[PDB]
């Protein structure tokens, strides 16, 4: 069986360098082109770079050309990616892949590694600021009303959110975080409640960010 | 240079047949071989079709690939859908230098009725405006299948800059939810008559609107 | 309402059958030159007395009447000689039309358009495209092969047998020519649009496609990677890193596909039989009846003297002096066509070799060479007749090269070790035909020596 094992991933600051390695086994390494492909969290595959069997032909995605260098080493059965001048947008899972094609200059990825994670951020540990997402003036009387908390600018992950100290769980959804170009995370939590409850139940989100040892409560008040 | 365009999402019931197209933006689809990959959530991709229409050892013959010159497209067809076929699928080709991937298609194998999203669009809170920031938050819940596209409008015009959208994830009740954000300055917020969040799900669009001078 | 075309029925399946192209896997209209085909054209009305339909056919990127690569021809009631369109019947709005191409027409992909003159206006619409091949069922085409069994073998047979190894150890390998598999005819047409000949003068290259001598020799270049990024890259190193062992290919299809799909980048790796089998696909796909020839103890002569020279310093020592070698086996192709450049007596089988052994006008190309010619020692003739003479019927000389006076006298001459058991697949079976006697007079006889001599005096 083919195995590809990537390593060298980690948290790294804008402008710095990082070197990824991929060790290959269970096939004749020098017979095939090899590739790096990356995938930002919850996004698609973006091809990064290719090196031919004999290292004589190399290509790069425009988004990385001049910053990244691909290479390989026959005696070590290894592929490498030197990543210089990193940017927040280089954040992704980096996959090593073996090309399908033997003896022709066509490209497809017959085997992929599990990948190595690269996070690019200048941030230090930081607890969030929390803002209310107040329910509508209108509110749908007889029916339901959504209200929420916007949990802004924390690092690193994760944050957990509860409502009324765990007493409110029905209709709660806490969304995944987005990583901002600032290098800090944000997310939202929402709850759908009876419209007749507004101004007779208090609604408070409880945001827990264990890395910063902060808990933050925010009361959410109808408009 | 070219792009490969796939549909955002497809779905069918167990035992049925579904097709995923992959259209090449310039140059002929049959100039270069097409591959297809399956990626399950939290897993590495695996190849399911290579060289347009060949199947790797041990891929079930339920998977087939085709090329259609007349539509400049490749297709992945999956017959006899099983619940394990639920995954993201990517097409891929190349020119004599660069590798190109399609943007991916979420295949849902239907296990509950379709459900239209509920959408709520929140204006910037007064607290955030008092901190000289402004985020519009569009929250999308209770839909199935778990795939949507989101479009923002400032007044009646598209706005792309400052938008971030989350990939759908399962709620308690086993439907899906998603979020989208438009980051503005307080000056941009106050400068337009209104802003809108438009959510498309299974060919239907839901729109919600907020304005700086209304809803108090 | 002005006279226009509502729709056209090309009667594809029917015409393909009659043109003997019904076996290609393709929805295209594939046709052979010199031969009519029939279409049904459904107009918006009847033809009036004063209205004119003009057909236009063009092939290649710079087409012109004078180069014979564009033709303009009226729908007619008459017998004409060139491209022509005959109106067989009108039935209301529907016209039954018999189109023919000249037997001298360039092969290739053509476009067909119709230009209508009516009501002092002009309209022009594209009707479609077709492929036009060589026509070996047509007695006036240069590739005419009158014998039917031979034709089915050498044109329509997509599976073959190559002989291999050495005189003591003969073997044979299965080879799928696969000319009828999807995209292959199309790829073989591509090849001609990627030659040097075409890169340097497309307009004239495409005009020369009416000629199988020319098409055939371009193919001998383009099936190897040398010079032109052709299909296959040869490797005799022993080390097959970065590609396929030559012994691991089973036919041409994967080769030709891989070439096209990589954007016309060479395929790794081949040896002679792999070149010969790939060239055979190309030749059969385009209409040049062809077969695979294997030659044991094949000479590689590297200086045009009809002999393989392994030199000996006097006083009897081997020396490193020598480029001349001998292969255990070598494999090339023969194509069937008349030779208008040479004489009626030189038609029939013509050697074509896509293996890069010697350059010819500075390019790795080889042939065509009248087999009949090689046998009669007529080696002054085009093309490469000295090289190929050496291949099958070199002598092997030993010499005495004095290090000091520059004198060169012969030790021993071996006049029969070269070119043995020359072989090709039987018509209809997998038996081995010996065709040695077709390449040369009997070893150890008179005529054989007097033709070696004739040939040696034709190098000058
Ligand atoms: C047409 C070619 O490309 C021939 C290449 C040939 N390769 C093989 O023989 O491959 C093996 C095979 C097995 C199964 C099916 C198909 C192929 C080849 O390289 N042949 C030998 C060869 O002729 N060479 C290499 C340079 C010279 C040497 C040779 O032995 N020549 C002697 C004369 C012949 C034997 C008549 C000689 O002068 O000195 C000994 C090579 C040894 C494999
Ligand atoms: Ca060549
Ligand atoms: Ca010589
Ligand atoms: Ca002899």
């Amino acid at each position: 069986e083919v195995q590809l094992v990537e390593s060298g991933g980690g948290l790294v600051q804008p402008g710095r360098s990082l070197r990824l390695s991929c060790t290959a086994s269970g096939f004749t390494f020098d017979d095939y082109a090899m590739h790096w492909v990356r995938q930002a969290p919850g996004k698609g595959l973006e091809w990064v770079s290719r090196i031919s069997w004999n290292s004589r032909s190399i290509a790069y995605a425009d988004s990385v050309k001049g910053r990244f260098t691909i290479s390989r080493d026959s005696a070590k059965n290894s592929l490498y990616l030197q990543m210089n001048s990193l940017r927040t947008e280089d954040t992704a899972l980096y996959y090593c892949a073996k090309d399908h094609y033997l003896g022709s200059d066509s490209y497809g990825m017959d085997v992929w590694g599990q990948g190595t994670t690269v996070t690019v951020s200048s941030a230090s540990t930081k607890g969030p600021s929390v803002f209310p997402l107040a329910p509508s003036s209108k509110s749908t009387s007889g029916g339901t009303a959504a209200l929420g908390c916007l949990v802004k600018d924390y690092f690193p992950e994760p944050v957990t959110v509860s409502w009324n100290s765990g007493a409110l769980t029905s209709g709660v959804h806490t969304f995944p975080a987005v990583l901002q170009s600032s290098g800090l995370y944000s997310l939202s939590s929402v709850v759908t409640v009876p419209s007749s409850s507004l101004g007779t139940q208090t609604y408070i989100c409880n945001v827990n960010h264990k890395p910063s040892n902060t808990k933050v409560d925010k009361r959410v008040e109808p408009k | 240079n070219f792009m490969l365009t796939q549909p955002h999402s497809v779905s069918e019931s167990p035992g049925k047949t579904v097709t995923i197209s992959c259209t090449r933006s310039s140059g002929s689809i049959d100039s270069n071989y097409v591959q297809w990959y399956q990626q399950r959530p939290g897993s590495a991709p695996t190849i399911v079709i290579h060289e347009d229409n060949q199947r790797p050892s041990g891929v079930p013959d339920r998977f087939s690939g085709s090329i259609d010159t007349s539509s400049n497209s490749a297709s992945l067809t999956i017959s006899g859908l099983k619940t394990e076929d639920e995954a993201d699928y990517y097409c891929q080709s190349y020119d004599p230098s660069n590798v190109v991937f399609g943007g991916g298609t979420k295949l849902t194998v239907l296990g509950q009725p379709k459900a239209a999203p509920s959408v709520t669009l929140f204006p910037p809170s007064s607290e955030e405006l008092q901190a000289n920031k402004a985020t519009l938050v569009c929250l999308i819940s209770d839909f199935y299948p778990g795939a949507v596209t989101v479009a923002w409008k400032a007044d009646s015009s598209p706005v792309k800059a400052g938008v971030e959208t989350t990939t759908p994830s399962k709620q308690s009740n086993n439907k899906y939810a998603a979020s989208s954000y438009l980051s503005l300055t307080p000056e941009q917020w106050k400068s337009h008559r209104s802003y809108s969040c438009q959510v498309t799900h299974e060919g239907s669009t839901v729109e919600k609107t907020v304005a700086p001078t209304e809803c108090s | 309402a002005a006279l226009g075309v509502q729709s056209i029925n090309w009667q594809t399946a029917f015409n393909r059958q009659a043109h003997h192209t019904d076996k290609f896997s393709s929805q295209e209209l594939i046709l052979r030159r010199g031969q009519n085909f029939q279409v049904l054209m459904i107009m918006n009305k009847g033809l009036g007395s004063n209205e004119r339909l003009e057909f236009i056919v063009s092939t290649g990127p710079y087409p012109s009447e004078s180069a014979m690569t564009k033709a303009v021809f009226p729908l007619s009631n008459g017998s004409s000689g060139g491209w022509s369109a005959v109106l067989q019947a009108s039935n209301g709005n529907t016209l039954t039309i018999s189109i023919s191409s000249p037997a001298s027409a360039p092969i290739g992909r053509y476009t067909m358009a119709l230009q209508i003159f009516s009501q002092g206006g002009i309209s022009s619409v594209k009707l479609g495209t077709f492929i036009l091949l060589f026509n070996p069922w047509l007695n006036v085409d240069s590739v005419f092969m009158g014998n039917h069994a031979e034709r089915e073998e050498y044109v329509q047979e997509d599976a073959g047998i190559i002989f291999v190894g050495s005189t003591n150890r003969i073997g044979m390998i299965g080879w799928n020519f696969g000319q009828f598999e999807e995209d292959i005819l199309s790829i073989c047409l591509s090849i001609l649009d990627r030659s040097l000949n075409f890169r340097r003068d497309a307009a004239t290259d495409v005009a020369s496609r009416n000629d199988p001598k020319y098409v055939g020799r371009v193919l001998s270049a383009m099936i190897n990677s040398n010079d032109d990024n052709g299909v296959l890259a040869g490797n005799w190193s022993g080390t097959y890193t970065g590609g396929r062992d030559p012994r691991s290919w089973n036919g041409s299809v994967e080769i030709l596909k891989n070439w096209k799909k990589s954007g016309f980048s060479p395929v790794r790796y081949g040896q002679c039989w792999v070149f010969a089998g790939t060239l055979n696909t190309a030749l059969r796909s385009l209409g040049i009846p062809s077969r695979v020839i294997t030659n044991f103890n094949s000479a590689h002569d590297t200086d045009r003297n009809l002999s393989v020279d392994v030199y000996y310093d006097p006083m009897g020592n081997p020396l490193d002096k020598g480029s001349d070698s001998v292969w255990n086996f070598h494999v090339w192709n023969e194509g069937w066509f008349v030779r208008s450049d040479l004489g009626p007596s030189y038609g029939g089988w013509q050697v074509l070799d896509a293996t890069p052994q010697e350059r010819s006008q500075g390019v790795f190309q080889c042939g065509p060479a009248s087999v009949i010619g090689v046998r009669e020692g007529d080696v002054q003739l085009n093309f490469d007749m000295p090289f190929i003479f050496a291949e099958v019927n070199a002598d092997r000389i030993t010499w005495l090269y004095d290090n000091t006076t520059g004198k060169q006298w012969k030790n021993s001459v071996n006049s029969h070790t070269i070119g043995r058991y020359i072989s090709t697949k039987a018509v209809g079976s997998n038996a081995r035909m010996d065709v040695t006697d077709k390449y040369k007079y009997p070893e150890g006889s008179d005529q054989e020596r007097q033709v070696f001599q004739k040939a040696l005096g034709k190098l000058k």
